[PDB]
C-alpha cells in the first residue's frame, strides 16, 4: 500500500533509502582480477563472537555478498539468494550468474513494494563475484532497481565517502594494491580509527572460490 | 501529534520502525532479568522467578523451557507472548528430526526463529511477539552454544550476555565478570566448569539485583558435556552455591 | 481397510424383565489360527447402553473411539437425568456412520450389536465413568438393535450376529420366552454357546457375559 | 494520542493497551472462586446479577463446566465469549483422547487452552477473549491444583483464587485459614459465610466439589448439603 | 466389496377413484437367511401421500428420512401440505442426484390430492418417474404385475367385473400377496394394507404364511 | 486515497501522479525510417563510478525483433519487461509465428490498466517506446502511458522536456529517411532536450532495427557512436 | 525376522533377529530389526521392512514432540502405541510396543496389521518366524520369573524360531527394559546344533 | 457522525448504511398495485421525455415469471439484478418442485439477497402474484421488511398515492372496478396526461394464473372512462 | 479522549471494560414491539403483539414455527431474525434425520447462541441485534432466550421492549401461573399482561395479536383466527 505522492516519487521508498543512510558502511571495488568487499564491523563489546555475526554470506563458491541495512533482515532475503542459487543450479548444471541472479533478488525487492500491507526492505545489497564474462559488483536498492558499479560505498555518509573513490581509483588496479584503497576509505574517512581486526573483507581473490579473509590475514594490511 | 507508529509495515521519515521499537520496550518494562553465559565445555541459564509485573505456587512460575532434551531456553517479556514462542520453537525444533533426521543445532534453531519473526515484520498480519530469550545448548561439535535474539530479527550469540529490563547496566558488569577467568589464574580445565562458571555467574546476577538473592528465588540449568539434558538445578544445590560468596 | 484379517467370533444379546443379557467369546482369530484369546468384545459405552462386536476387531475401534467420545460430550451437558443419549440415538448415530461409509467403498466390516435401557425411570443421574435389588421392566423400554456392514438396522427382541446367525439364532427362535428369568436367561445362552463348541472353526471358551439392569453395568466370567 | 486502538498497536511507553482493558471488563463481571483442601478442590461461583431479572429458574444459571469428570472450569466475565473457549476445552480433551487413548492431564490443557485464548490476541481483525478461566483438578495421589487464564495467556497455578468484581476483597478472607488441611465439608460452610459479608440471603450461588471421596469425579451442588447454611455465625 | 445387496420384499398398488391401496410385507431377510419378521417397508408422510419401497434398507431408512427432511422443511415454508405432483417430482431428482452412485431401492408413491383423483406414482431406481394405474415393485415384481393386469386392463372379450369398491378390492390385494408368498421367497408374512381414502390412511394389518 | 477511488473533476490520483512520475526521468527518443526503427536514451548519471561500457538501463530487448525503450521507474520498469519477454514468447508457443507489436502493446497496456483498476495496488510508473517490424504492417512504433492508452506514432520524446524534444521533430523529420540520416535526426533532438550543444559520448545510447531479411537489431558501442557525433559537427541539424 | 517379548515380574524383554532377507537373498546383514524411542520404551517392528522405517520415523517425531509437552522426564507409556494405531488411517506391518511406565510396572502388548487391542499382554511375538514357536512359548512360560529365566527362554526361542525358518538372523539382540533402564542390548550370536 | 462502517449500529439502536439507501427509493418513478379478490392489478408510469428513445426497451414492470409479476423502483442498473436473481431461483424452484413458488416463499428469498453481509440494494419491489390461496401482494425494502400490502405506493411520488388508496379501497372490487382506481391515483401525481403511452398496466388474472400486459389498444379504453 | 472513539467497531473495547458497539445492538430489540410468555406446569403460551404500519398494510408475523414442539418468537429487526429462524430450522430438521429423537432444547439454544458469538469477534460481520425468545416443551417445558451477546435464561416469563417495564412488574407480582394448570386461565393471564401494558388510549387485541400454545399433547397450534376473539379477546 506504499502509494504514490502528488511530486511524482514514493513516500516510503525514500524513507527506506534513509535508513540505509545510518547504518554500518559497506564497501566494493571491483578490479581487474578480482573484485573486493569490505564492512566497517562496529563492535559493540568482546561479547559478541565475530564467527556468529556476519556481514559477508555467501551465495554459491562464487557469489560474495554485502548487507548495509537492517539486520533483522540480513537472512530472509539470504535464504530467497541461496534458494535461487540453487533453482538455477538445478537446471543448469553451471554456476549461476551474476546477472542472471541480481535481477531475480531485485525482483523479490520489487514485489514488496507493489504488494498490499506490506513494507519494503529496509537494505541496500552488493552482490560481487567471479562471472564467465569478467567480474561484477552489483548494487541493490531498496526501490528494486540494481546498477553495475565498479566500486561503490552505501552506508552511513556515502555522498563523501565515495568521493575517495572518485580521486583515488584507477581502471587497472589489482587486488592486492586496492585492498588497501579500502582500507583507506574505511579507517581515514570517518570514526573507527581503532582498526584491529574490526572490519570484514571478502574477496573474488583471482578467480579462485570466494573466500573470507581471517582477523589475522587483514592484520598484513592493518600495519599500514 | 499523529506521528508514523500506527501500524507495523510503515516506516518513519527518518527510517525506523517504531512498532518494533516499541515492542523492545515491552520487554524493558516486565522488569524480570536473566543472565546466561557460556564457559569451557558448558553454558549455563540464571532465571529470577518473579512475576511478570499470595497464594501463588512458587515451583510453577518460572522463566526456562527446555525446547528439547539438548537444546533449552529461556523467556522474558511478557507471559503471554513468551509461552506462544516456545509452541512455536517446539514444534520448530522438533520438525528438524522429521523433516532431517538429525537433532537440531542450536546456531540453526535461533535462525529458523527469526525467519518467522521477520515474516511478521515486514507484513501487517499479526501482532509482534514482545519476547526474547537466551537459547542455550551444545552441538555436534562438542562445544557449547548461546544465542539471544531480540523482538526483531537477531542471531548474535555471546559468550555471557544478559536478557531483560537490565541490559543498559549489566554490560560493564559482565565484562568484568568475563574478565575475572579468562585474562586471570585459567590454570586447567578439571570438569568443574559448575564450580568455575556458574559459580562466577550467580556472582554476576547478584552484582545486578541488589537483593540478598533467595535460592528460592532462582534456578539455573546446564547443558555442559558429560550432561546433555539442561537439567536444572536442584533447591539444595542452589542454596549451596550461595554460601560460596563469602 | 480391506480383508478382514484379525476377526472375531458372534455375540448373543437377549432381553428379559431384569435387564439385557450379553455374551460374548475372549477369542481373536487371526484368520486361520487363535492369535488372541483373552481380547474383550462386549463394550461399555455409556452407565445404560453397551455394544458389542463381530467381524474385524481392527475396524472397531475407529467405531468405538467413535462412540466413547460422544458420550464424555453428552455427559458434559448433563443438564437433567433426561439428556443422557438414550440407545435409540446411539444405534441410528452408528447405522449413519455405517451408510456414510457405504457411500465410500471402505466399509468397515463388522456387524455391530447395540444394547441398551430406553428409560429413564431409574434414577441414575450421577456417572462414575473411572471405577442393591434389580427392577422389572415392561419389555418396551429395553432397546436392542443390529447394524450390519452394508448398514442394515432394525430393532427386535434378540439379535444374534456373525457366524452364530445359522447356529445360535435357531434355537433361540423357539426357546425364547417372555419375561425369563436370570437364571433362566444364563441358561440359555449356556446351551446355546456350546453348539458353537463344535462346530465353529473360530471360537472358543471364556463367555464374557454382561448384564445391562436397571442398577449399572456389570461383568461376569464363566468357562462352560 | 490514541493508540489503544487496535490490539497489535504498541503503546510508546511499553506496555500493550487494548488487552489490559479486558481486566477492567472483568472487574465488574459476577464472580468465581475455588480453593485447594485435604480432600477435594472446592468451587464457588456467585451471580450477583438480582436486581434487574428475578425470573429466572433457581437452578438455571450455571457457571460450572466440566470437559470430563474430573476437571472443572469457571467463568467470570463475558459468558458468551466463554462458551466458545470449553468448546475449545472439550474439542482439546476429545483431539487428545483420539490420538493417546486416555484422559488429557492438567498440565498440558492448560497450556494448549492458555495458547488458544493468546492466538486471538495477536490478530489485527479478530477481537481479544473477555473472559478469565478457572481450571482446576484434583489426583487421587497428588493433591489438587487449581490453573487460573486471565486474557493474554499467563497461565498460573494457585491454591486459592477468585476473580470477579472482588478480587481484592476475597483474597484477604483466603489467607486467614489455612485450607490446605482442613476438609471440604467444612469449608463449604465457611464460602457461604464469606458471601455474606461481601448481597442478600438468596440461592444464586451454585456451586461443586471435584472431590470428596465421591469417586474423585465432579459432583453437583447436592442442595441437601447446601440448605444448612450458617446463616448467622 | 460389492455395496448393492437385495433385502427382498415387495410393495403393491392399486387405484380407483378416490382410494388407493398400498400394501407390503415386513420380511427384512438378509443374504439367504430370514433374520426379522418385522420391519416396515411403508411410511407416511403427510395425512394423504404414503411411499413404499423394497431395496436394501440402507437405500430406504435414509431416502425415506430425507424425504422426511426435505417435506417437512417445505411445509413450514409455505404453510400448505404438499400434493403428489409436487412430491413425485421431488424424488425425480433426489434419485438424480446420486447418478454415479443409484439407491438400489425402487419406490412407489401413493395418495390422493383433488377431491377424488386416486393417483399413484412408480418408477425404477434412477429416477424416472411415470404415472401408473396399479404397479408392483420389489422381489415379486414379476409375479403379481401380472395378475393386477388381469383386473384393471383387459384382455377378455367380455369386460368382466367393470365396478371397483373398495372392500372388494381391499380382499384383492390380500389374494395378490398371499399368492407371492406361495410362489416366491422373498415374499413377507407380516402385511400392511394402507388404504388411503378422502379422510385419511388406514393401518390395515394380516398375517401371512410363516414360510 | 487509492487508486480505486475517483475524482469529483473525473481523472484519477495514482494513475495522474505516474504520468508526472515519468517527467522526472530521463528522456528518449523513437523514430521511423525507411530502413528501420531507431531509438535514443540519456544514462542519467548518478556518478562516474558505473561500467559505461558494457550496460545501459534505458533500452532493453524484447524479443529477437521488438525492443523498447523504457523511460520511467528504472525498478518497475524490469517487471514489464520480465512480463512483455513472456508474452512474447508465449505468443510462439502458441502459434509458432512471431508475435506482432499490435497484438504486444495490448497484452502489455492491460497488465497496466489491470492495476488502476482493481486490487488496490500502486499503479506502474513507467512508459516505453516500444517498436519492431513485423510482417503485416512493416515497422511501428508504439508507445504506452501508465494508464493503458497506447497509441502508434512516428516520433516521440517521453521522459523530461518532451514538449521542446518533440517539437524538433515536428520540422526536421521527414517521411523518407535513410538509416545515417535518421540517426543524425535524433542524434541532435536527443542532445537539445538536455538543454546542450554535443552529446558527451559517455551518456546517451541508441539502438536500431533495420530488418535485412533476418532483423539484425543491432546495438551500439562507446566508439561505433563517435563517428555519428564527429557527422553531427560538420552538419549540424540545429535546433531551430 | 521372528520378534518375541516376555514379561518379567518387574521388567520387560524383547528379542529379535538380524536379517531382513530381500528375495532369498540378504541384502542387510546384520540389521537392526529392534529400534529406540526413548529412556523406557522400544519398538521392534518386522512384516513389510518397506514402510517399516516411515512408521518408526513418524513415531520417533511424535515421541519427541510429545515427551517435552509435558515436562522434562515424563513421557507416558499407553499414549504413544495408540498413537500409532492411529497412524494407520495401507502399510502392512506387524509392531510390538514394550516398556517402563510411571504409572503402572511394565507394560507390553502387540499392535496387528491394523488393531491395538492387545493390552495387559504376557507373552507378546510377531513376525514370520512366529508361527513355528506360538506353542514352544505357551509352555515354559510361567506367570512370574526370574532375569536369568527370561533370559535363558528367549534365547532358545529365537533359536528355534532360527533352526527351522529360511528367514533365520544372525547375530541375534535382546533388550532389557526395567525401572532403573538397565537396557544393555546383549547380543549373542551362538546358533542352533 | 458514523457512516464509515457499512455494519455499524447506532446508540439509538438503529442502522446506518441501509438507511441511505430508505432515501434512495424515493427517486424513480411512481407505481401503484391493487390486490382485489379476483386478481391483481399494476401500474407505473413511463419517463420515456425524449422521444428518441425506442419506448419499449425501458420498462418498470418487468415479469419473474409468467405467475408472479412485480414493479421497480430506485437504482434501475441494481433492479434488474435483483429480477435476475428472481427468475433465476422462481424458475429453480419449478425445476424441484413442479408447482409454482409462493409469493411468501419468493420475496423471502429476494429480501435475503439484500443481506449481502458489497453494499445494500437501493431497490423497492412490489412483487404480486396468484400463486395460491388466491392473489397476493407484497412490498419489499432494502431494509428486508416484507409485508404483505393490499394496495401500496412505490415512486419519488409514493406519498400522494398513499393517502388516495386509503380512502377509496374497498374488499369488493373487481377487476373492472380497480383498474379504473389504478388510474385515478396516477392521474393525481402525474406531471403529464395519462395517455396511452405512460401507462403500463398489467394484471394477473386468477382465471388463467398467468400475467398479460395490457397493450396500447387496450389501455385506450381504460383511460378514457374519466374516474 | 473520549466518547466518539470507541463506539464504531467490534473490535475494540472501551477502557471502561465495556463493548460499547455490542452494548447497541441489547438495545436495538428495544425498539421492537412487545411479547409475553407464561410457562405454566405443563403448558407455554406465547403473546405476541404485531404492527400494522398502514391500514392498507397487513400485520407482520411475529410468533414463528420451527418444530412440532418449537417456536420462536422474534423482538427486533427482520433482517436478521429470519436468518435465525433458518439456522434453527435446518439445525432442528437435521436432528430429526440424522437421528431419530428430538432435538434437546439446551442443546439446540446452545448452537443458536453460538451462532451469535461466530458473529462478535469478527471484524467483518456485525453482531445481530434481536432478541430472541425460544418457547419449547420437551419433557417439562421450559423457555430460553437469548440477547446479542450469548446467553441463556430459562425464563419462567417475559417480555421485549415495547412497555416491558410496564409489563415486567406485572409479571412480578403474578407468579400463581404454575398452578394455573387451566389452559384457559393461562391464556387469559397472559394475555392481561398485554392489555394491562399496551400503549395509552390503543386498540386492546383487535385479532392483532398473535397466540400461540404448546405443551403435553399439544404441538406448535397457532390459536386460531376464531378461537381468541370468541371469549379470549372479549372478556377485557
Amino acid at each position: 500500500l506504499t502509494t504514490f505522492s502528488p511530486t511524482g516519487k514514493l513516500v516510503q521508498i525514500e524513507y527506506a533509502l534513509n535508513r540505509v543512510s545510518s547504518s554500518s558502511p559497506a564497501l566494493g571495488i571491483r578490479a581487474k582480477n578480482g573484485v573486493i568487499i569490505a564492512t566497517e564491523k562496529k563492535s559493540p563489546n568482546e561479547l559478541i563472537e565475530e564467527n556468529s555475526i556476519f556481514k559477508i554470506q555467501q551465495i554459491s563458491e562464487h557469489i560474495g555478498i554485502v548487507y548495509a541495512g537492517m539486520p533483522g533482515d540480513f537472512r530472509v532475503l539470504l535464504k530467497r539468494a541461496r534458494k535461487e542459487a540453487i533453482r538455477y543450479s538445478l537446471q543448469y548444471g553451471s554456476e549461476i550468474l551474476v546477472k542472471e541472479l541480481v535481477k531475480i533478488i531485485a525482483s523479490i525487492v520489487q514485489e514488496f513494494t507493489q504488494t498490499g500491507g506490506v513494507r519494503p526492505f529496509g537494505l541496500s545489497l552488493l552482490i560481487c563475484g567471479v562471472d564467465v564474462y569478467g567480474y561484477h559488483l552489483y548494487q541493490i536498492d531498496p526501490s528494486g532497481c540494481y546498477f553495475n558499479w565498479m566500486a561503490t560505498c552505501v552506508g552511513k555518509d556515502y555522498q563523501n565517502n565515495m568521493s575517495f573513490l572518485e580521486k583515488r581509483y584507477n581502471k587497472d588496479i589489482e587486488i592486492e594494491d586496492a585492498i588497501h584503497t579500502a582500507i583507506l576509505t574505511l579507517k581515514e574517512s570517518y570514526e573507527g580509527v581503532l582498526n584491529e581486526k574490526n572490519i570484514e573483507i571478502g574477496v573474488a581473490y583471482d578467480n579462485k572460490p570466494f573466500k573470507i579473509l581471517t582477523q589475522n590475514e587483514i592484520k598484513d594490511y592493518l600495519i599500514e | 501529534q499523529s506521528m508514523y507508529d500506527r501500524h507495523l509495515t510503515i516506516f518513519s521519515p527518518d527510517g525506523n520502525l517504531y512498532q518494533i521499537e516499541y515492542a523492545i520496550k515491552a520487554v524493558k518494562n516486565t522488569n524480570i532479568t536473566s543472565v546466561g553465559v557460556k564457559g569451557e565445555n558448558c553454558a549455563v541459564i540464571i532465571s529470577q522467578k518473579k512475576m511478570a509485573t499470595k497464594l501463588l505456587d512458587y515451583n510453577n512460575i518460572t522463566n526456562i523451557y527446555n525446547i528439547t532434551d539438548e537444546i533449552g531456553c529461556s523467556m522474558v517479556g511478557m507471559p503471554g507472548d513468551c509461552l506462544s514462542m516456545v509452541y512455536k520453537a517446539r514444534s520448530e525444533a522438533s520438525e528438524f528430526l522429521y523433516s532431517n533426521g538429525y537433532n537440531v543445532n542450536a546456531e540453526t534453531l535461533c535462525r529458523n526463529i527469526c525467519d518467522k519473526i521477520q515474516v511478521y515484520t515486514q507484513h501487517a498480519y499479526m501482532r509482534l511477539h514482545a519476547c526474547s530469550g537466551m537459547i542455550i545448548g551444545i552441538d555436534e561439535n562438542n562445544k557449547p552454544e548461546l544465542f539471544k535474539f531480540d523482538p526483531s530479527g537477531f542471531c548474535a550469540g555471546y559468550r555471557a550476555c544478559v536478557i531483560g529490563n537490565k541490559e543498559q547496566e549489566s554490560i560493564s558488569v559482565l565484562e568484568r565478570l568475563l574478565e575475572k577467568r579468562k585474562k586471570k589464574i585459567q590454570q586447567e580445565t578439571i570438569d568443574e566448569d559448575i564450580r568455575n562458571t556458574t559459580i562466577l555467574a550467580i556472582e554476576a546476577l547478584q552484582t545486578i539485583l541488589a537483593f540478598d538473592l533467595k535460592a528460592s528465588e532462582i534456578e539455573v540449568a546446564i547443558v555442559s558435556t558429560k550432561n546433555r539434558n539442561f537439567t536444572q538445578i536442584s533447591e539444595k544445590e542452589i542454596d549451596n552455591y550461595l554460601t560460596y560468596i563469602a | 481397510t480391506l480383508g478382514p484379517v484379525v476377526t472375531g467370533t458372534s455375540v448373543i444379546a437377549i432381553k428379559y424383565k431384569h435387564g439385557i443379557m450379553i455374551a460374548a467369546d475372549r477369542k481373536a482369530s487371526y484368520g486361520s489360527y487363535a492369535k488372541f484369546q483373552n481380547v474383550e468384545r462386549i463394550f461399555k459405552i455409556n452407565n445404560k447402553t453397551v455394544m458389542g462386536f463381530s467381524g474385524e476387531l481392527a475396524d472397531a475401534q475407529y467405531l468405538h473411539e467413535l462412540l466413547t467420545r460422544k458420550n464424555i460430550n453428552n455427559l458434559s451437558e448433563k443438564k437433567r437425568k433426561e439428556d443422557m443419549y438414550t440407545p435409540q440415538h446411539y444405534h441410528s448415530y452408528v447405522s449413519r456412520v455405517f451408510y456414510v461409509r457405504k457411500n465410500r467403498i471402505d466399509p468397515l466390516f463388522n456387524n455391530i450389536i447395540i444394547a441398551g435401557i430406553n428409560s429413564q425411570k431409574y434414577d441414575n443421574n450421577d456417572d462414575n465413568v473411572l471405577l442393591e435389588e434389580y427392577k422389572e421392566i415392561h419389555k418396551d423400554d429395553l432397546y436392542i438393535g443390529f447394524v450390519d456392514m452394508h448398514g442394515t438396522n432394525f430393532c427386535d427382541d434378540y439379535i444374534t450376529t456373525g457366524y452364530a446367525r445359522y447356529f445360535a439364532l435357531t434355537l433361540l427362535r423357539d426357546h425364547y420366552k417372555d419375561n425369563m428369568t436370570e437364571e433362566e436367561a444364563r441358561i440359555l445362552i449356556n446351551e446355546c454357546l456350546r453348539i458353537l463348541y463344535f462346530r465353529d472353526a473360530t471360537s472358543s471358551n471364556f463367555i464374557q457375559i454382561v448384564k445391562v439392569t436397571s442398577k449399572g453395568v456389570e461383568y461376569e466370567e464363566p468357562y462352560i | 494520542a490514541g493508540y489503544d486502538l487496535s490490539v497489535s498497536t504498541f503503546s510508546p511507553d511499553g506496555r500493550l493497551y487494548q488487552v489490559e482493558y479486558i481486566y477492567k471488563s472483568i472487574n465488574n463481571n459476577n464472580t468465581a472462586l475455588c480453593l485447594e483442601c485435604k480432600d477435594g478442590i472446592i468451587c464457588c461461583c456467585i451471580n450477583s446479577n438480582m436486581d434487574k431479572n428475578k425470573m429466572i429458574k433457581k437452578n438455571s444459571y450455571n457457571r460450572i463446566y466440566h470437559v470430563n469428570n474430573n476437571i472443572i472450569i469457571t467463568y467470570s466475565g463475558f459468558d458468551g465469549d466463554a462458551r466458545n473457549i470449553i468448546d475449545r476445552a472439550r474439542s482439546e480433551a476429545n483431539t487428545y483422547y483420539y490420538n493417546f487413548h486416555t484422559n488429557i492431564p492438567l498440565h498440558i490443557l492448560v497450556n494448549r487452552i492458555s495458547l488458544y485464548i493468546h492466538a486471538y490476541t495477536l490478530y489485527w481483525h479478530m477481537r481479544p477473549f473477555a473472559a478469565s478461566i478457572i481450571i482446576s483438578s484434583f489426583n487421587e495421589k497428588d493433591k489438587g491444583d487449581i490453573y487460573c487464564i486471565e486474557p493474554n495467556g499467563a497461565c498460573y497455578k494457585y491454591s486459592g483464587i477468585v476473580i470477579g468484581k472482588n478480587k481484592e476483597m476475597f483474597k484477604t478472607e483466603i489467607e486467614k485459614k489455612d485450607y490446605k488441611d482442613i476438609n471440604v465439608r467444612d469449608a463449604i460452610e465457611d464460602i457461604y459465610k464469606f458471601i455474606l459479608t461481601s448481597n442478600n440471603l438468596q440461592n444464586l450461588v451454585n456451586f461443586s466439589w471435584i472431590c470428596k471421596e465421591s469417586s474423585y469425579e465432579f459432583q453437583n451442588i447436592h442442595e441437601e448439603i447446601l440448605t444448612p447454611a450458617l446463616n448467622k455465625a | 466389496w460389492y455395496p448393492y445387496i437385495d433385502n427382498g420384499g415387495t410393495v403393491i398398488g392399486l387405484t380407483g377413484k378416490d382410494y388407493v391401496i398400498l400394501a407390503a410385507d415386513t420380511r427384512l431377510s438378509l443374504s439367504y437367511s430370514i433374520y426379522t419378521r418385522f420391519c416396515p417397508k411403508i411410511s407416511k408422510l403427510t395425512d394423504k401421500c404414503i411411499i413404499g419401497s423394497s431395496g436394501m434398507q440402507s437405500d430406504i431408512k435414509t431416502l425415506h428420512s430425507l424425504l422426511q427432511k426435505k417435506i417437512q422443511l417445505f411445509v413450514l415454508e409455505h404453510s400448505h401440505y404438499p400434493d403428489i405432483h409436487v412430491i413425485a417430482r421431488l424424488l425425480c431428482v433426489i434419485l438424480y442426484s446420486r447418478r454415479f452412485f443409484p439407491y438400489y431401492a425402487f419406490n412407489i408413491l401413493a395418495g390422493v390430492d383433488e377431491n377424488n383423483k386416486g393417483v399413484l406414482y412408480n418408477y425404477d431406481s434412477v429416477g424416472s418417474y411415470c404415472e401408473a394405474t396399479h404397479s408392483c415393485v420389489g422381489s415379486g415384481s414379476q409375479l403379481i404385475l401380472p395378475i393386477l393386469d388381469n383386473r384393471v386392463e383387459q384382455k377378455n372379450q367380455l369386460i368382466k367385473n367393470t365396478n371397483f369398491n373398495l372392500g372388494d378390492d381391499i380382499n384383492f390385494v390380500k389374494d395378490a400377496i398371499t399368492s407371492a408368498t406361495e410362489r416366491d421367497i422373498y415374499t413377507g408374512d407380516k402385511t400392511l394394507i394402507y388404504v388411503i381414502d378422502k379422510m385419511g390412511i388406514n393401518v390395515n394389518t394380516l398375517d401371512l404364511k410363516q414360510d | 486515497s487509492r487508486t480505486t477511488t475517483f475524482s469529483p473533476e473525473g481523472r484519477l490520483y495514482q494513475v495522474e501522479y505516474a504520468l508526472e512520475a515519468i517527467n522526472n526521468a530521463s528522456i528518449t527518443i523513437g523514430l521511423i525510417t525507411k530502413d528501420g526503427v531507431i531509438l535514443g536514451a540519456d544514462k542519467v548519471f548518478i556518478s562516474k563510478l558505473i561500467d559505461k561500457a558494457n550496460n545501459y538501463e534505458k533500452i532493453y530487448k524484447i524479443d529477437k525483433h521488438i525492443f523498447c525503450g523504457v523511460a520511467g521507474l528504472n525498478a518497475d520498469a524490469n517487471i514489464l519487461i520480465n512480463q512483455s519477454r513472456l508474452y512474447a514468447q508465449r505468443y510462439l508457443y502458441n502459434y509458432n509465428e512471431v508475435q506482432p507489436v499490435s497484438q504486444l502493446v495490448v497484452q502489455i497496456c492491460d497488465i497496466k490498466q489491470s492495476y488502476t483498476q482493481y486490487g488496490g495496488l500502486r499503479p506502474y510508473g513507467v512508459s516505453f517506446l516500444i517498436g519492431g517490424y513485423d510482417t503485416k504492417d512493416g515497422y511501428q512504433l508504439y508507445h504506452t502511458d501508465p494508464s493503458g492508452n497506447y497509441s502508434g506514432w512516428f516520433a516521440t520524446a517521453i521522459g523530461t522536456n518532451n514538449l521542446t524534444a518533440s517539437s524538433v521533430l515536428k520540422q526536421e523529420w521527414k517521411n523518407d529517411m535513410t538509416l545515417e540520416e535518421g540517426l543524425l535526426l535524433a542524434l541532435k533532438t536527443l542532445a537539445k532536450s538536455t538543454d546542450t550543444e554535443i552529446p558527451k559520448s559517455e551518456k546517451i545510447e541508441l539502438a536500431y532495427l533495420t530488418n535485412k531479411d533476418g532483423e539484425v537489431y543491432q546495438k551500439y558501442l562507446t566508439e561505433k557512436e563517435i563517428e555519428e557525433l564527429i557527422k553531427l559537427y560538420t552538419q549540424k541539424y540545429i535546433k531551430e | 525376522t521372528t520378534i518375541i517379548g516376555i514379561i518379567y515380574d518387574n521388567g520387560v524383554m524383547l528379542a529379535c533377529d538380524s536379517r531382513t532377507s530381500s528375495g532369498t537373498f540378504i541384502s542387510n546383514k546384520c540389521s537392526r530389526k529392534i529400534n529406540r524411542i526413548n529412556e523406557n520404551l522400544y519398538v521392534c517392528r518386522s512384516g513389510a521392512s518397506a514402510h517399516s522405517q516411515k512408521i518408526i520415523e513418524i513415531i520417533k517425531h511424535y515421541c519427541v514432540s510429545m515427551k517435552n509437552e509435558n515436562r522434562k522426564k515424563g513421557r507416558f507409556h499407553e499414549g504413544e502405541t495408540i498413537y500409532d494405531e492411529t497412524t494407520y488411517d495401507f502399510l502392512s506391518c506387524a509392531l510390538i510396543f514394550g516398556g517402563y511406565d510411571k504409572i503402572k510396572k511394565q507394560q507390553l502388548y502387540a499392535v496387528n496389521l491394523n488393531g491395538s487391542i492387545i493390552e495387559k499382554h504376557d507373552f507378546a511375538v510377531s513376525g514370520s518366524g512366529s508361527i513355528y514357536i506360538q506353542s514352544y512359548l505357551q509352555d515354559k512360560y510361567k506367570k512370574f520369573m526370574t532375569k536369568k529365566e527370561c533370559f535363558n527362554l528367549i534365547l532358545n526361542c529365537v533359536k528355534y524360531a532360527m533352526h527351522n525358518d529360511n528367514s533365520s538372523g544372525g547375530l541375534i539382540r535382546i533388550v532389557n527394559i526395567t525401572k532403573s533402564f538397565v537396557e544393555e542390548f546383549t547380543v549373542v550370536n551362538t546358533q542352533m546344533n | 457522525e458514523y457512516d464509515r462502517g457499512v455494519n455499524t449500529f447506532s446508540p439509538e439502536g438503529r442502522l446506518f448504511q441501509v438507511e441511505y439507501a430508505l432515501g434512495a427509493i424515493k427517486l424513480g418513478s411512481t407505481a401503484v398495485g391493487i390486490c382485489v379478490n379476483d386478481g391483481v392489478i399494476l401500474a407505473s408510469e413511463r419517463r420515456i421525455s425524449s422521444t428518441l428513445i425506442e419506448k419499449d426497451s425501458v420498462e418498470k414492470l418487468l415479469s419473474i415469471d409468467d405467475h408472479i409479476g412485480c414493479a421497480m423502483s430506485g437504482l434501475m442498473a441494481d433492479a434488474r439484478t435483483l429480477i435476475d436473481y428472481a427468475r433465476v431461483e422462481c424458475n429453480h424452484y419449478k425445476f424441484i418442485y413442479n408447482e409454482n413458488i409462493n409469493i411468501k416463499s419468493c420475496v423471502e428469498l429476494i429480501s435475503e439477497l439484500a443481506l449481502d453481509f458489497s453494499r445494500p440494494f437501493g431497490v423497492a419491489l412490489l412483487i404480486g402474484g396468484v400463486d395460491k390461496n388466491g392473489p397476493c401482494l407484497w412490498y419489499t425494502e432494502p431494509s428486508g421488511t416484507n409485508t404483505r400490502f393490499s394496495a401500496a405506493s412505490i415512486g419519488s411520488a409514493q406519498e400522494g398515492a398513499e393517502l388516495l388508496l386509503q380512502e377509496n379501497y374497498k374488499k369488493d372490487m373487481t377487476f373492472e372496478q380497480a383498474e379504473i382506481l389504478a388510474l385515478t391515483v396516477l392521474r393525481q401525481v402525474m406531471e403529464d396526461k395519462l395517455s396511452t403511452s405512460n401507462v403500463e398496466i398489467c394484471a394477473i388474472k386468477k382465471s388463467d394464473q398467468t400475467f398479460y400486459k395490457y397493450n396500447t389498444d387496450d389501455i385506450s379504453r381504460i383511460i378514457d372512462v374519466l374516474p | 479522549m473520549y466518547r466518539n472513539l470507541y463506539d464504531t467497531d467490534n473490535i475494540i473495547y472501551s477502557p471502561e471494560g465495556r463493548l460499547y458497539q455490542v452494548e447497541y445492538a441489547s438495545e436495538a430489540i428495544k425498539q421492537g414491539t412487545c411479547a409475553v410468555a407464561i410457562k405454566s406446569k405443563d403448558y407455554v403460551v406465547v403473546s405476541g403483539l404485531k404492527k400494522c404500519i398502514s391500514k392498507l398494510s397487513f400485520p407482520q408475523e411475529k410468533i414463528f414455527k420451527i418444530d412440532d414442539y418449537i417456536g420462536i418468537s422474534m423482538s427486533g429487526i427482520t433482517s436478521d431474525a429470519k436468518v435465525l429462524t433458518k439456522f434453527m430450522q435446518n439445525e432442528c430438521l437435521s436432528h430429526k434425520f440424522l437421528y431419530n429423537e428430538n432435538i434437546n432444547i439446551e442443546s439446540l439454544v446452545r448452537s443458536v447462541a453460538d451462532k451469535y458469538q461466530k458473529n462478535t469477534q469478527k471484524s467483518s460481520k456485525r453482531a445481530f441485534g434481536v432478541g430472541l425468545m425460544i418457547a419449547a416443551y420437551h419433557n417439562e417445558p421450559c423457555i430460553f432466550e437469548t440477547r446479542p451477546n450469548g446467553s441463556y435464561f430459562e425464563y419462567d416469563a417475559l417480555s421485549f421492549g415495547a412497555r416491558s417495564h410496564a409489563s415486567k412488574t406485572y409479571l412480578e407480582k403474578n407468579l400463581h401461573l404454575f398452578e394455573e394448570c387451566s389452559l384457559e386461565e393461562l391464556i387469559l393471564h397472559c394475555l392481561k399482561a398485554l392489555k394491562c401494558s399496551l400503549s395509552s388510549e390503543s386498540e386492546l387485541t383487535i385479532s392483532n395479536t398473535a397466540l400461540a400454545v404448546v405443551g403435553k399433547n399439544h404441538p406448535w397450534q397457532e390459536i386460531s383466527s376464531l378461537q381468541l376473539e370468541e371469549y379470549l379477546s372479549k372478556v377485557k
